[PDB]
């Protein structure tokens, strides 16, 4: 099923995702230009997921045939087998963030400005890099390198962050619910977001680390190659829920990307 | 309070008043007059210009 | 205003000695100071420079490594560190305070001067004429100078100094960038130049205007001064 | 590229950017606010309480200090300004909160407080600005409606109509006609307030005394809610 | 009787009308319509200023030049050199809201007010490095919106009661006091030869003194709202006012009448600041609208706009030799122009 369902579903992700993720890079600049420091990490998520979508046009190839250099090779598969953890950890960033300015306003003014988000991306990246640069320096053996490896990015790359944003959004819902001047409604769309925002990220990112446990699990104490190579083209769909979620649900960044739009 | 107002009006309206269109023309003439020594009328070329 | 300094006596060669300005009655910590010494009969010779901030620190060819400058707004005082006391070190070291702003007037004033006796590049040059120069009261002086490389910059700033050394004090300021007067100077006073020659006029000579007057170019670090000319 | 004295103009600035920036931060971490009311309403005793309790001829504007919960704070009144108001209001338009004391107990001076709260609540350039008003004078209120010398019908013929709303919660427990009263007062202002809100501002009502010690509490309390609503608008979340 | 002195007051200004309605000929707009217009004009940011932490309220322009003074309402005077965009000085002030400012002729001093009812005066060539307070002005009842220098011993000022003075600098009394508004005054533009002022008020009227003998000389009135902005023409036989109706006016002295109004069926907002250019032939003026735009002077048509502010624009000022024009607003930010 290699040569049907990921070929159609990548295509679509191509077509989608350059428009999409170019428009959240101006309206994040936009943002980072009015002194918000959320914009910071809208500009570098933009700006990975870009990148996961550039190294994509290769991965095409192999899907029109199920071999031009080994550098290359290990050029275009680190940063697309190590893109799906810099944009969860940006995503917790984002939530820690929210949680810190609704949950707890007139204080910790000195951790919500430009220099220590920027500060934070680059610590971010640089750990993201050094962290996952063991291929640096995916065949049918086991037992080796990828006999912890493959248990620890699914533990420290998918649980912690995850855990992260929900008990920060949990948090947040918390304290709306105490004040005065929001009405139900307003409440109600709140909720209503929060609760897409991590159900899509975890019906993206589940499949394929639940798969990856479970295979390595035996090699400790087919079928898994049918559905495992398809849940790698599952966990694409991030890429573009995640310009819609954080960039055109808002009514703000619609109207900057449509200013924007009619002045270019 | 009245009587401030009444006299100052009566000393301004005791003034000589020129034509209007000799205040037009003398206008014209002063904006005329003084036509190259304005670098936002006549844009001064890019060698000369301190903000450049 | 005032600059009061001590620090200075007989030294053998091989030693040590911590030089300090105390400061007074205006705001350090907004100044840059400079370290000028002058031997028992020549000219000034520039040493070193603090910045405000302690940011650019600039020393002498002759005392790059012996030398050290510090100071501390706080203690509101200057201190200049120096090692290895050679015989050529005998001079009185003076505390000169200098700002810089569009505007500005450096090397405005100037101490009192320690005295000390030791026991036994492509520099801007600076040219000045025969020292001495025979005046009555009444009457002009044309001093001249010269420089070896043009003074003027893109600016159009010509960086030049004019300084007057009575037979008593510490030298005062008279003009500053070739055509200022500074504050306090009587209008006698006028400066002017070209670019490579300068030269100061005196419309009506007084008995308070003998002494000897010397030059300074501030274009590039380090500062030069020149031999000075005499008037009697 | 650059001359001497003029590499040494450029570490002048950078110093002064230094200071500058020190100066933001500094700035940021304090919350302005404007106290505004008639002669007649103690906003006096309420500002000299609040200045005893924490931290010149013909001066126009007076500052008060005050700090709760490790939070600075900024008051402002104006003093010597005359009664024209629509110019000198522009400068308050980055304020926090506006604070509006208004006397309880006159019944012949109200409809001049309630013209002035529309003056201030529909001005173009106090919009998305919060108000906290302060029904000052509750124990005079109290005692008058008590005594019955005069009532209040007449000057407003709709209160025979008015009933006590069920949401009312009398903490220390007095008679309904005092309640019934303030809570009408209240009713009105509340009304002429959320008339044309439109959701950009809020306004909190409370009941005080001058030389009540829980004003700072609930000025920390309503300034707790604004700029959470504000961050809540900014960081894309409604 | 008051009732006689209101009826005699009603004749004279009727009177008044008639001799203006009877001055009138011709208008500039007939005799102007046989010139070449100037055309599209394309001014282009050339600088930014930043550094100011709230938005800016006043600023005004040095005699050589180079050199520029603006107040914000953090608290903080800063002084600019406008070729390097470098900071030369930053007086912190003892109160935060201050709306005027003003630079000296000779360059030796700078002043400052606001809603604490005083003028304050700086010096800024001492022995000492620093800049300190030369003198406190009090005598003001409301707020002060604006102060001019003449020299370096006397300043005017205009408040917020109905009230403009002079002022003497070495002694804090005051010497002459200029009284015959209705409304607050918020403008003040002082005359070439340094001999008359004008002055525009709340009460939609705009008045001319003399300094020496300390009277009214001559009222107009045309507007229907506010005047926030006065500039004089450099001949110094004219004048034009900016006001809340989203209506610019040009007035003649000598005539005593208005020659014409500058408005466009877009524009609703209203001007806060009026500056000509040095020949007088280009009118520049501030809107609410975030933009500024530039008028001809003679034609009554927008030659060109100004759009680089995030926010509304307050303060606008052209150079003594014309080269640059500086505008600050709302943002924080001051932008040269060429």
């Amino acid at each position: 099923v290699d040569h049907l369902f990921p070929p159609s579903l990548y295509i679509f992700v191509i077509g989608v995702g350059l428009p999409t993720n170019c428009l959240a890079l101006w309206a994040a600049y936009r943002q980072v230009q009015q002194r918000n420091e959320l914009g910071v990490y809208l500009m570098n998520l933009s700006i990975a997921d870009l990148l996961y979508i550039c190294t994509l046009p290769l991965w095409v190839d192999y899907f029109l045939h199920h071999i031009h250099g080994p550098g290359s090779c290990k050029l275009f598969g680190f940063i697309f087998y190590t893109n799906i953890y810099i944009s969860i950890a940006f995503l917790c960033c984002i939530s820690v963030d929210r949680y810190l300015a609704v949950a707890h306003p007139l204080r910790f003014a000195r951790l919500r400005r430009v220099k220590t988000a920027v500060a934070v991306s680059s610590v971010v990246w640089a750990t993201e890099l050094g962290a996952n640069s063991a291929p640096l320096f995916e065949k049918f053996p086991m037992e080796g390198w990828v006999a912890w490896m493959n248990l620890y990015r699914v533990f420290v790359g998918f649980l912690f962050p995850w855990a992260l944003m929900l008990l920060s959004y949990r948090g947040i819902l918390r304290a709306v619910r105490g004040s005065v001047s929001t009405e139900r409604q307003e409440k109600a769309k709140i909720k209503r977001l929060a609760l897409s925002l991590i159900a899509i990220v975890l019906v993206c990112f589940a499949p394929y680390h639940v798969l990856l446990l479970s295979r390595s699990a035996i090699y400790l104490g087919e079928r898994v190659f049918s559905a495992y190579h398809s849940s790698l083209a599952f966990t694409s769909l991030n890429c573009v829920a995640d310009p819609i979620l954080y960039c055109l649900v808002n009514e703000g960044a619609r109207s900057d990307v449509a200013k924007a739009l009619h002045n270019l | 309070q009245a009587r401030k107002l009444v006299e100052q009006l009566k000393m301004e309206a005791n003034i000589d008043r020129i034509k209007v269109s000799k205040a037009a023309a003398d206008l014209m003439a002063y904006c005329e007059a003084h036509a190259k020594e304005d670098p936002l009328l006549t844009p001064v070329p890019a060698s000369e210009n301190p903000f450049r | 205003v005032q600059l009061v300094e001590s620090g200075g006596g007989l030294v053998q060669p091989g030693g040590s000695r911590k030089l300090s300005c105390s400061a007074s009655g205006f705001a350090f910590s907004s100044f840059g100071m400079h370290w000028v010494r002058q031997a028992p009969e020549k000219g000034l010779e520039w040493v070193a420079y603090i910045s405000s901030g302690s940011g650019t620190i600039y020393y002498a060819d002759t005392v790059k490594g012996r030398f050290t400058i510090s100071r501390d707004d706080p203690k509101n005082t200057l201190f200049l560190q120096m090692t290895s006391l050679r015989s050529e070190d005998t001079a009185m070291y003076y505390c000169v305070r200098s700002i810089y702003y569009y505007g500005s007037s450096p090397f405005d004033f100037w101490g009192q001067g320690t005295t000390l006796t030791v026991s036994a590049s492509a520099d801007i040059v600076m040219t000045q004429a025969t020292s001495s120069v025979p005046v009555t009261p009444g009457e002009s002086v044309s001093i001249s100078c010269r420089s070896s490389k043009s003074l003027l910059h893109s600016n159009g700033n010509t960086y030049l100094y004019w300084f007057l050394q009575r037979p008593g004090q510490s030298p005062q300021l008279l003009i500053y960038r070739m055509s200022n007067l500074a504050s306090g100077v009587p209008d006698r006073f006028s400066g002017s130049g070209s670019g490579t020659a300068f030269t100061l006029t005196i419309s009506r000579l007084e008995a308070e205007d003998v002494g000897v007057y010397y030059c300074m170019q501030h274009l590039e670090y380090p500062l030069t001064f020149g031999a000075g000319t005499k008037l009697e | 590229t650059l001359s001497a004295e003029d590499k040494a103009a450029v570490e002048r600035s950078k110093m002064i950017e230094k200071q500058l920036q020190k100066d933001k931060q500094v700035y940021r971490a304090t919350h302005r606010l404007l106290l505004l009311g008639a002669d007649n309403s103690g906003k006096s005793t309420i500002v000299k309480q609040m200045r005893i309790y924490h931290v010149v001829k013909t001066s126009g504007i007076f500052e008060t200090k005050f700090q709760v919960d490790k939070v600075n704070f900024h008051m402002f009144d104006v003093g010597a300004q005359r009664d024209e108001r629509r110019k000198w209001i522009q400068c308050f338009n980055d304020v926090t909160a506006i604070i509006f004391v208004v006397d309880s107990s006159d019944y012949n001076r109200l409809q001049e407080a309630l013209n002035d709260f529309k003056s201030i609540w529909n001005n173009r350039w106090l919009r998305t600005i919060s108000v906290i008003l302060f029904l000052n004078k509750q124990d005079l209120l109290a005692e008058k409606v008590l005594a019955g010398k005069s009532k209040i019908e007449d000057y407003f013929p709709e209160f025979a109509r008015y009933t006590t709303p069920e949401d009312a919660t009398p903490e220390p427990g007095e008679d309904p006609r005092v309640t019934r009263a303030k809570y009408f007062i209240r009713d009105e202002f509340l009304r002429i307030s959320t008339a044309s809100g439109d959701g950009r501002h809020y306004c909190y009502p409370h009941f005080t005394c001058s030389v009540d010690t829980e004003n700072a509490r609930r000025i920390f309390n309503d300034c707790r809610d604004i700029i959470q609503r504000m961050h809540l608008r900014q960081y894309e979340l409604l | 009787e008051l009732d006689q002195l209101r009826q005699e007051a009603e004749q004279l200004k009727n009177q008044i009308r008639d001799a203006r309605k009877a001055c009138a000929d011709a208008t500039l707009s007939q005799i102007t319509n046989n010139i070449d217009p100037v055309g599209r004009i394309q001014m282009r940011t050339r600088r930014t200023l930043r550094g100011h932490l709230a938005k800016i309220y006043a600023m005004h322009w040095g005699t050589d030049s180079r050199l520029l003074v603006s107040a914000s309402q953090d608290g903080k005077l800063i002084i600019w050199d406008s070729y390097t965009t470098n900071k030369v000085h930053a007086i912190p002030l003892r109160s935060s809201w201050v709306m005027t400012c003003a630079y000296a002729p000779s360059g030796n001093y700078v002043a400052c007010g606001g809603l604490d009812n005083i003028c304050s005066i700086y010096n800024l060539k001492t022995r000492e490095g620093n800049v300190r307070v030369s003198r406190e002005l009090a005598g003001h009842t409301g707020y002060l919106s604006c102060c001019r220098f003449l020299d370096d011993n006397q300043i005017v000022t205009s408040s917020g009661d109905t009230t403009c003075a002079l002022w003497d600098i070495e002694t804090g009394q005051q010497t002459t006091t200029f009284t015959g508004h209705t409304g607050d005054v918020m403008s003040l533009s002082l005359a070439p030869d340094t001999r008359l002022f004008v002055s525009g008020a709340c009460d939609a009227s705009a008045k001319l003194w003399d300094v020496r003998e300390g009277m009214c000389r001559q009222t107009f009135t045309g507007h229907e709202s506010d005047i926030n902005a006065i500039c004089f023409f450099p001949n110094g036989n004219a004048f034009a006012t900016g006001s809340d109706d989203a209506t610019c006016r040009l007035f003649d002295l000598r005539a005593d009448q208005e020659l014409m109004t500058y408005s466009h069926d877009n524009i609703i907002c209203g001007i806060t600041s009026v500056s000509f250019s040095k020949s007088g032939r280009l009118l520049l003026a501030g809107y609410d609208d975030f933009n500024c735009n530039v008028w001809d002077a003679l034609k009554a048509d927008r030659a060109g706009v100004l759009a680089g502010h995030d926010n509304r624009v307050s303060c606008l000022g052209v150079t003594d030799d014309g080269m640059a024009v500086a505008t600050g607003s709302w943002d924080s930010f001051l932008k040269i122009w060429n």
